């Protein structure tokens, strides 16, 4: 198995791409989107999406 | 020399005795897997016994197995025969041989169970078959309404407009009172010999939900919000057929799953598509027909007595402890108990000296029960506060 | 030698979502603005699929 | 009951090792205690942390399970005639220190239905004991006793390693439900290891191709 | 306008979306009980990689009345808005059956936003 | 089929060799009970260097059902089932004599792999 998975698997476990992503949110907005909690509906489909991406 | 005393290995069954509970006691009435007596019901105990009497592959075996793997305590099988075969022939022998006058000499004398259910109409979704389906029902809505206390359980066909056109069919208010169908098929996990699985009837698994929660919680509760256990899906949810949600026929119970729990049944109510009267919702007829079932078990203890003032008030004061001690147990609605219970037995109150020559004792109970949770309408208020 | 655990599965991101939102049956009970977040997910759930599909050729 | 009326007396086996594989001596004590009690006791000990976050406090150690018991020996009633030094021979024996090994004899204390504290037997060694003769005769041939009892829990090690199997034994086995998804399937994993199982590794261990493989009655292996 | 600024700004719990505006924004105290519209509508297990937020209401709707229901709905309640929403007290939440059309539990939840009554001995006996 | 490979695979109690098979192997859940047979047909002493393994159940052949036996017969196979088998739990041991042609107890074992009941208030007094 030349697998790249014990090699990326810190790299691929939704917390790292959802806290990428959120770090992303609060560069492009951040002063319009300002509540990031888990019961805003966008934060929910991005971490969503950001599962399929994982 | 003779005998050799030791330790031997067999796979007899000891087996159990009387689990009571006649109200709640299931009635499998489907033909005889291919020595039991043609006719007479026979005791059910584990599931060993069911694999011992009726094998391990079949339509009715697969329902007691489904039945003891739901958490069952007792069943009893009605037997018909060794039928046909030619499957579209044996479901309308099976509903010829239900209407016989032999039915009722079997089940007004019968006196040990209290739901009548035919797991093998199952079997009409692979078969006119709305014709077959309608007098599957009022066959079995008439020998309960007509037995001092049995519920019947029912099924809808899978097919929308074909589960549409049935309860939109017309039943009397009497016998709707006293039945319930459940939708969606259930898709088992039992190997049909090849990799497919078995789907069956979600009966089994309803009538082994409602004698246990009314073995643990008791009969007024409910049966639902119980996971059924070895299922793996409903064949047919909700969200892709918004037919049965037609508010023009009888009452219907939804089987779904969710995703942090398994299969559950979801709901509890009857036929009765009414409003106001509460003949709906199972445990309300489970209930007071539990209290039928043991209020005229003592007053046959008092029956061929003199119908003197004293009898009348030895019949009150028994009754007034026993319904005192369910209140108390909270099985009814009331926090004093001049709202819980009423008894109004009498020369004048009930009865009339016309009524006590011609040998007749008529008591009175007047009842107020529990009503479930089945809609929580959250509100939320801000209260500003500087 | 070769194995083939390849696929052809998606999972679109509405179904992720819970069950306040959507599922609801197609075109009958949803309400033109119920549809609305359903073509907000459609880029998403295409370029969330070409990987899907170029990881399959 | 459900067969006949006689009584249970309680059975008190000895041992000389941890296991039972050298029997000591063994009585039976007429005269049955009126009151068993097991008292267990975990003992804690509070954080004094200084960045007052949070109050709490640790686990230590466990006590071990004693057990107190009180019995009776009499030996002038008509029905009772082996004298009862014969009787306390044993109890005195039993629980002190044995000539050949320099130790306690690791008792077993067993009653006919009485199940203890989740066995059907109670292990351990006797802390405790304390006789008090009230009445004699004239030569004083003793024949009163009432004996006092206290022991701790000491188990034996193949014992409690088989208690330990019992409860996630380092595979899970998990069934999958209709509409599951992998963090669902790995809480219900963490909770059969008590490991935190870490759902990536779920889907590498079982050959998963696209961490939503599982088809609603098919299982899955979890180690650690 | 500092309620605004100090309570968060985020979506519409339904997503409403246009071409002329782009997305529809809660904000302020608006924001707080759209949150809490979002709390009890979910249900634990609903949300991926978050199986702790839920109200959980699904566990007592065929459960009777009882008034051992009534204090499981009020602890549910007071505990969820603890774990999750920590931007909103909880002041009282009133629970009654509705008295026409029963089997319907209504509850009046009420927050904030983060004396023996002695006139009574001149009425009684 | 996984069952087949957490639960270990060996042989049948009773050998059976063919020449066309070579030997007949148990495996999986038929293996767990294979091996329960196999410890209360044991008996302490009749394996050698292994005197520890055995069922022991010739210590009860005569001895009076008096429900003095009916305990010590539960807590061997719990105890038994604990020492030498540990794949396997114990659900309930039910003994039960023998009521046509007695003296002979007959023992149910039930293992697993590995609430008052407020309903008969309404049949009591």
């Amino acid at each position: 198995e030349n697998a790249l998975f014990p090699a990326v698997k810190d790299a691929i476990v939704f917390d790292a791409l959802w806290q990428q992503a959120h770090e992303k949110v609060t560069a492009l907005s951040g002063e319009i989107w300002t509540d990031t909690g888990d019961h805003d509906p966008g934060v929910t489909l991005l971490q969503s999406a950001t599962w399929n991406c994982s | 020399t003779m005998v050799l005393p030791g330790v031997s290995y067999n796979e007899t069954l000891l087996t159990q005795a009387s689990n009571d509970d006649p109200v709640t006691m299931p009635l499998f009435i489907g033909y005889t897997p291919p020595p039991v007596t043609v006719m007479q019901p026979v005791s059910v105990g584990s599931l060993t016994q069911a694999n011992s009497l009726f094998g391990q592959r079949g339509t009715l075996a697969y329902s007691l197995r489904h039945f003891f793997e739901n958490g069952g305590l007792q069943c009893y099988v009605l037997p018909l025969g060794p039928g046909k075969g030619e499957p579209a022939a044996r479901l309308q022998e099976l509903i010829a041989a239900l209407q016989t006058p032999q039915m009722l000499e079997t089940l007004l004398a019968d006196d040990k169970t209290g739901l009548v259910l035919v797991p093998e109409l199952s079997e009409l979704n692979e078969v006119d078959a709305d014709a077959l389906w309608y007098q599957g029902w009022q066959v079995l809505l008439t020998l309960c309404r007509q037995a001092p206390q049995r519920f019947a359980l029912l099924e809808l066909p899978e097919d929308p407009a074909s589960a549409v056109t049935l309860t939109q069919q017309s039943f009397s208010a009497d016998q709707c009172q006293r039945g319930a169908a459940w939708w969606p098929r259930l898709e088992t996990s039992y190997q049909d010999e090849s990799s497919a699985p078995v789907v069956l009837s979600p009966l089994p698994a309803v009538a082994a939900a409602i004698q246990r929660s009314a073995h643990d919680n008791g009969v007024w509760k409910a049966p639902a919000n119980i996971a059924l256990a070895k299922t793996r899906r409903p064949t047919q949810s909700i969200l892709t057929s918004q037919a049965l949600l037609d508010n023009q026929g009888v009452s219907c119970n939804l089987i779904r799953s969710f995703v942090g729990k398994g299969v559950r049944l979801w709901g509890c109510r009857t036929l009765l598509n009414e409003e106001n009267t509460a003949w709906r919702y199972i445990q309300i007829r489970l209930l007071v027909s539990s209290v039928e079932h043991y209020l005229s078990k003592l007053a046959r203890a008092y029956l061929f007595e003199p119908n003197t003032a004293p009898t009348w008030m030895k019949l009150k004061g028994q009754v007034w402890t026993w319904l005192r001690q369910q209140w108390l147990a909270g099985a009814f609605f009331g926090t004093v108990e001049d709202e819980a219970f009423s008894l109004s037995i009498g020369l004048d109150e009930t009865m009339t000296e016309d009524d006590i020559r011609h040998g007749k004792m008529i008591l009175q109970v007047r009842l107020a029960l529990l009503a479930p949770a089945e809609f929580i309408a959250i509100s939320l208020t801000l209260d500003l506060r500087d | 030698a070769g194995r083939f655990r390849d696929q052809t599965l998606y999972i679109p991101i509405g179904q992720r979502q819970p069950e306040c939102y959507a599922l609801q049956q197609p075109d009958t009970v949803i309400d033109d603005q119920t549809r609305a977040v359903h073509q907000f997910l459609l880029p998403v759930d295409q370029l969330l699929a070409d990987g899907t599909a170029e990881l399959a050729q | 009951s459900l067969l006949e009326r006689g009584l249970s007396k309680l059975t008190l086996n000895a041992w000389k090792d941890r296991e039972g594989k050298i029997p000591a001596g063994s009585m039976s004590a007429m005269y049955n205690p009126e009151t068993i009690q097991l008292d267990y006791q975990t003992r804690f000990d509070t954080e004094d942390t200084i960045n007052t976050a949070s109050q709490s406090n640790r686990y230590v150690i466990s006590e071990p399970v004693g057990l107190n018991l009180t019995l009776l020996f009499d030996s002038q009633m008509p029905g009772n005639t082996t004298p009862i030094e014969t009787q306390l021979a044993m109890l005195k024996s039993l629980c002190a220190v044995d000539a050949a090994t320099g130790s306690p004899y690791f008792l077993r204390i067993t009653w006919g239905k009485m199940r203890w504290e989740n066995k059907g037997w109670f292990a351990g060694r006797a802390r405790d004991l304390s006789v008090t003769y009230t009445l004699f005769d004239r030569d004083a041939t003793p024949l009163r006793a009432t004996v006092q009892l206290s022991l701790v829990a000491d188990e034996s090690f193949v014992i409690q390693q088989s208690l330990k199997t019992q409860s996630a034994p380092d595979r899970a086995l998990v069934s999958v439900p209709d509409l599951a998804s992998l963090p669902l399937l790995a809480l219900s994993a963490g909770g059969v290891l008590a490991s935190s199982v870490d759902y990536l590794s779920l889907a590498w261990d079982n050959d998963l191709d696209n961490l939503d493989d599982f088809q609603t009655g098919d299982f899955l292996r979890a180690t650690k | 306008d500092i309620l605004k600024a100090t309570l968060g700004q985020c979506w519409a719990f339904p997503p409403r979306f246009s071409p002329d505006t782009g997305v529809s924004l809660t904000a302020g105290v608006e924001a707080v009980m759209q949150s809490l519209r979002v709390l009890f509508m979910t249900e634990p297990g609903e949300r991926i990689m978050r199986e702790s937020y839920g109200g959980g209401m699904h566990d007592f709707i065929f459960e009777n009345i009882t008034d051992e229901l009534l204090a499981n709905i009020h602890n549910r309640i007071e505990e969820s808005i603890l774990r999750h929403e920590p931007r909103a007290l909880l002041k009282d939440v009133i629970i009654q059956p509705d008295k026409q059309e029963a089997s319907r539990l209504r509850a009046q939840i009420t927050v904030y936003l983060a004396n023996i009554h002695d006139g009574q001995t001149l009425r009684l006996l």
